[PDB]
RNA sequence: GAAGCUAUUAAAAU
RNA sequence: GUGAUUUUAAUAGCUUC
């Protein structure tokens, strides 16, 4: 009772012990170190304070806390100098230093029970089944009932999208915790002394409380380092939405909104504004215009800060900023400039307001240019979408349906003869043509309401990128000629509005050679914005999903092709490395794939995954990081100014640009179009780096004093320093980190799929990432929800990956030695034969392609333990025969010809 | 058995009844897309006959 | 290959001077002589120019909501409705657009209104 | 015939 | 009104060996 009236003092309040009697209290806690034996950000335990949870006059507990420290006499002196120094400012909390039984004792009084790391880590580290920190604070400060955890899957951000209101709730108390920091920092400035902030010396009040480490200097030269509690806490503003109060007047959450004007797009100012009101002591120079930048990695750095402070103005202000030229006396209206919500402002340097005529180039520039189309069209406001309506290009709303597919009755009734689909049986139908109505192609398109604006942790960005572009060493790049150009099939569609005209086939041959050089060397100075055109694919499948596909147009598509064909020829020619593109599964192709991933890794087990809507989620971050990591390649060809102006380009086409289905544009949020030139390699990009990400972040977060491993326990230590306290690029240990992952963590990827082979002891010490630190950093760097549904293990290797392209894996003997074999799904290969698209293509005796191409697909099956799966191929080549027969080469119904198809020699 | 004939003559069904100019009518069209998707995604044969015959009422009312 | 090509450039020409007859040169030009220099971002052109707005309504409850009455304002103007079109193209009065005859009508429904 | 090349058609994967 | 990329098969033609 002494003790407690003595914490008690003059500050009035009722307090009951927080612990057994008078003693220290033992929690678990997260907290962000750097000492030179121990470095990361992780939860470890706290036996030096004692608690006093804090009653009012209703004697009901409250948030309130009184924390009393015990530690070295030293530090009290030492502390309570500094705190005297520190005394005036309203952002740090009262401390009353005193001694009690003569051991001293600090008071830190009115503090909450967390912090801004536990808040920060939770968030960071979400686990499905170890939420209850998360729920504590939700419950505690009001952003939910407690109630609101009995509706199942209420984490997800698809299943159920009110927790995006629920974390939103939060934003104010992030904002205010911002604004004490700064006014922290500016008093620490004025005092003249040096520290280091950390998210765990901060209360969710905004209130500073540690004071040990902070020594003092002469007044007017105090220097606040707070890279790490930026860097860490920067994601959790966007899922928060903190700065969604400066939209209002005066930001006051109880105002009405800012009348901003219409024909305002600058923003520059208001940028600036936000950056010293918010990031004040940010020590790296920051532009509001990307043009302006240095380097990618400044481009990088810059892109991150717009992300945020687009937010706070009007949707309207953002695309093609148009003008009003006169070609030879007659106006028009084309686009100049461009406002990019992560670039800035671009304006072009070749414009020519008096055009006497215009040639075939100027003629496809304008025909490309929305502008027209745009401003000759009605206004449009459609229900049936949450996304912008720019405008109607007609008079009337298309719909589009998709029909039915054709029966094969003939191949159905050979089947029933031959004994399958039968009662009970394994192999089943499932694989059809699922038919859709009319506003199927709307609903789909509005699948992008997924896509939601995510801010990254550049220090941990700006080293992963790094690590990367590692991945990417052992290929030639460059810029090629118009004469070098490789198109596979002239006759495809050139888009919207070249579609009306020709097919892709009519515009090569029109303009020649120099004319194709002329607008390659356009686009390096000036922006060209196109219109991409949503089109319905018809195909086969398991579940009913109107699938759609973007239709870039010409425009983009060849000068795309004339910058990125040499880079996508090297990795598809390329084997052997971790992208498998071009790699055929044909004559053993499979085989050396697994061998190759199978490497020499030490425990072994396999994994694998796939992600859950990667292209309607994708963060425009990570996507300009990718095309940046493929455009670093030109460093020889182009300058700084035209890789600028290609990265700008290749935005405004195919990252947000208006989207027309049905006669109307709307402008897409983002993502990445079906459509591109480069959308696999891209994918491979992004795959590449979320992997590398996991890795980094399950290294970090491990107890830096359990690691027995001196080499691993100085490669974390020397991660940490490299990661926030280093600003340029340490060459030697991003090799270091990349052999360690090589050795440690092989993977084989294409686009979106992966297959991992990794050291099962690392893995479960925590120094190599799991199919848990991959959902953590899915939900907070993609703004999705992986389940166990898109993860499978392998701890066998005899058994090979459970699922790669859409092929099993089966260990088969051919001859003497023992093969890997890729077999695909029965069903599938049924529905392929029973249904077709086109009705022509029911007649047996005119189509022995399609039977024979899918007999070479369901070979493997022969060799399944399950008699029923492989009497799958024997009744293809039963109807090979009778096909043959009704017709009138032996070669196609003898299985040895599909046998050879299979075997390592060519 | 059971259930390939039902989702075989479930496509035949929608085909013909496209056929027959049935697009025209968009609350028709969507009636019959919804009961020829849920039949191609039913599991037992108790539920596939009765919107098999409720698809096949659609075609025998023209 | 050289006259497949003079085909198309006519065609270019023929739907870049069609399109100028479309705009509102009387609106159009207030709008880009009132910027600072001229140049304007192009999603507000449409909003501050357009003479005619097409609605899609899915369902009745959205139609009350936003399109109820004759006329309407939306986007800092009024507009009158001017005729209601459903999905398939046929002429809708806007007499029996009610709770009753919403499962009657075929959703959904087209409003094309012309600025006051 | 050995191999290469051009054209059309077809199947699969992302 | 029907996208980008990769592998494979079939028919046909041509030049080499
Ligand atoms: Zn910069
Ligand atoms: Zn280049």
């Amino acid at each position: 009772q002494s003790f407690l009236n003595r914490v008690c003092g003059v500050s009035a309040a009722r307090l009951t012990p927080c612990g057994t009697g008078t003693s220290t209290d033992v929690v678990y806690r997260a907290f962000d170190i750097y000492n030179d034996k121990v470095a990361g950000f992780a939860k470890f335990l706290k036996t030096n304070c004692c608690r006093f949870q804090e009653k009012d006059e209703d004697d009901n507990l409250i948030d309130s806390y009184f924390v009393v420290k015990r530690h070295t006499f030293s530090n009290y002196q030492h502390e309570e100098t500094i705190y005297n120094l520190l005394k005036d400012c309203p952002a740090v909390a009262k401390h009353d230093f005193f001694k009690f039984r003569m051991v001293p004792h600090i008071s830190r009084q009115r503090l909450t029970k967390y912090t801004m790391a536990d808040l920060v880590y939770a968030l960071r580290h979400f686990d499905e089944g170890n939420c209850d920190t998360l729920k504590e604070i939700l419950v505690t400060y009001n952003c939910c009932d407690d109630d609101y955890f009995n509706k199942k899957d209420w984490y997800d951000f698809v299943e159920n999208p009110d927790i995006l209101r629920v974390y939103a709730n939060l934003g104010e108390r992030v904002r205010q915790a911002l604004l004490k920091t700064v006014q922290f920092c500016d008093a620490m400035r004025n005092a003249g002394i040096v520290g280091v902030l950390t998210l765990d010396n901060q209360d969710l009040n905004g209130n500073w409380y540690d004071f040990g480490d902070f020594i003092q200097t002469t007044p007017g030269s105090g220097v606040p380092v707070v890279d790490s509690y930026y860097s860490l806490l920067m994601p959790i503003l966007t899922l928060t939405r903190a700065l969604t109060a400066e939209s209002h007047v005066d930001t006051d959450l109880t105002k009405p909104y800012i009348k901003w004007d219409l024909l305002k797009y600058d923003f520059t100012e208001e940028r600036l504004k936000l950056f010293d009101r918010y990031f004040k002591y940010w020590d790296q120079t920051y532009h509001p215009n990307c043009v302006n930048c240095l380097d990618d990695r400044c481009i990088l750095h810059c892109a991150n800060f717009n992300v945020l402070f687009s937010t706070v103005f009007p949707p309207t202000s953002f695309g093609p900023l148009v003008r009003k030229i006169f070609v030879d006396g007659v106006p028009f209206v084309v686009s100049t400039g461009y406002h990019f919500r992560e670039l800035g402002v671009v304006h072009n340097q070749d414009v020519n307001l008096h055009s006497s005529r215009l040639s075939f180039k100027e003629l496809l520039v304008y025909a490309a240019d929305p502008a027209m189309h745009a401003a000759s069209g009605n206004l449009l406001l459609d229900k049936r979408t949450t996304c912008f309506s720019v405008a109607a290009l007609t008079n009337n709303v298309a719909f589009q349906t998709v029909k039915p597919g054709n029966f094969n009755k003939d191949f159905y009734d050979f089947a029933v003869s031959k004994g399958f689909f039968k009662e009970g049986s394994s192999v089943e139908l499932k694989h059809f043509f699922f038919a859709q109505d009319g506003n199927a192609a709307i609903s789909d398109y509005d699948y992008y309401r997924y896509n939601l604006p995510t801010m990254c942790d550049i220090r941990q960005l700006l080293f992963v990128v790094e690590v990367v572009d590692k991945y990417f060493d052992c290929y030639d790049g460059g810029c090629i000629n118009a004469n070098q150009v490789i198109v596979n099939n002239l006759d495809k569609s050139a888009g919207f509005p070249f579609n009306k005209w020709g097919k892709a086939r009519l515009y090569y041959d029109s303009m020649s050679y120099e004319d194709q050089d002329a607008l390659f060397a356009y686009t390096k100075r000036n922006v060209i914005p196109t219109i991409t055109q949503m089109n319905l694919k018809y195909a086969i499948s398991a579940k009913n999903r109107a699938r759609t596909v973007a239709g870039v147009s010409i425009c983009s598509t060849m000068t795309n092709r004339q910058f990125h064909q040499k880079l996508l020829k090297s990795i598809a020619a390329t084997r052997g490395a971790t992208v498998v593109i071009g790699t055929s599964k044909f004559y053993g192709g499979w085989h050396n794939m697994l061998k190759t991933v199978y490497s020499d890794v030490e425990n072994p087990h396999l994994m694998g995954w796939d992600y859950p809507k990667c292209d309607r989620a994708m963060p425009n971050m990570l996507r300009i990081m990718a095309s940046l990591v493929l455009a670093r390649k030109h460093t020889t060809c182009c300058s700084l100014s035209h890789r600028f102006y290609r990265l700008a380009n290749e935005c405004a086409q195919v990252l947000s640009e208006m989207v027309m289905c049905g006669g109307s544009l709307y402008v897409k949020p983002g993502g990445t179009s079906s459509g591109d030139a480069t959308t696999a390699y891209a994918n491979s990009v992004f795959n590449i780096c979320q992997a590398v990400t996991a890795n980094v972040n399950a290294l970090l977060s491990t107890d830096g004093n359990k690691i027995a491993d001196k080499y691993v326990r100085n490669l974390q230590h020397r991660l940490y320093e490299c990661l926030y306290r280093n600003r340029d690029v340490d060459t030697d240990f991003v090799n270091e980190f990349y052999a360690y992952l090589r050795k440690h963590f092989s993977m084989m990827i294409l686009s979106d799929d992966a297959v991992v082979c990794f050291n099962s002891t690392y893995a479960s010490q925590g120094l190599v990432a799991s199919i848990k630190n991959f959902k953590s950093v899915l939900y907070y760097q993609n703004n999705v929800f992986m389940s166990e549904a898109k993860c499978w293990t392998e701890t066998d290797l005899t058994k090979g990956p459970h699922e790669f392209c859409s092929q099993h894996t089966m260990l088969v003997k051919q001859g003497d030695d023992y093969v890997y074999l890729p077999y695909p799904d029965p069903s599938r290969i049924l529905g392929a034969g029973c249904f077709v698209d086109d009705i022509v293509k029911t007649d047996g005796t005119l189509m022995i392609e399609r039977f024979v191409s899918l007999a070479i697909d369901a070979y493997p099956l022969t060799k399944h333990p399950n008699q029923e799966y492989a009497d799958v191929f024997h009744l293809y080549l039963q109807y090979i025969r009778k096909l043959h027969d009704e017709l009138t080469t032996s070669r196609y119904w003898e299985p040895e010809f599909y046998e050879a198809m299979y075997t390592p020699h060519t | 058995s059971k259930m390939s004939d039902v989702k075989c003559t479930s496509v035949v069904l929608l085909s013909v009844l496209q056929q027959l100019r049935v697009e025209s009518s968009s609350k028709l069209w969507a009636q019959c897309v919804q009961l020829h998707n849920d039949i191609l995604l039913a599991k037992d044969t108790t539920e596939a006959f009765e919107k098999m015959v409720s698809l096949l009422s659609v075609l025998l009312s023209m | 290959s050289e006259d497949k090509r003079a085909k198309v450039t006519s065609a270019m020409q023929t739907m870049l001077f069609t399109m100028l007859r479309k705009l509102d040169n009387d609106a159009l030009n207030n709008i880009i002589n009132n910027a600072r220099d001229g140049c304007v971002p192009l999603n507000i052109i449409p909003l501050t120019t357009a003479a005619k707005l097409m609605v899609v309504i899915p369902d009745y409850n959205t139609y009350k909501n936003t399109c109820d009455g004759t006329t309407f304002t939306y986007a800092s103007a009024l507009w009158e409705i001017q005729q209601v079109v459903d999905a398939d193209s046929k002429i809708v009065q806007l007499s029996e657009i009610s709770m009753d005859n919403s499962p009657n009508l075929a959703w959904p429904l087209i409003v094309t209104a012309l600025r006051a």
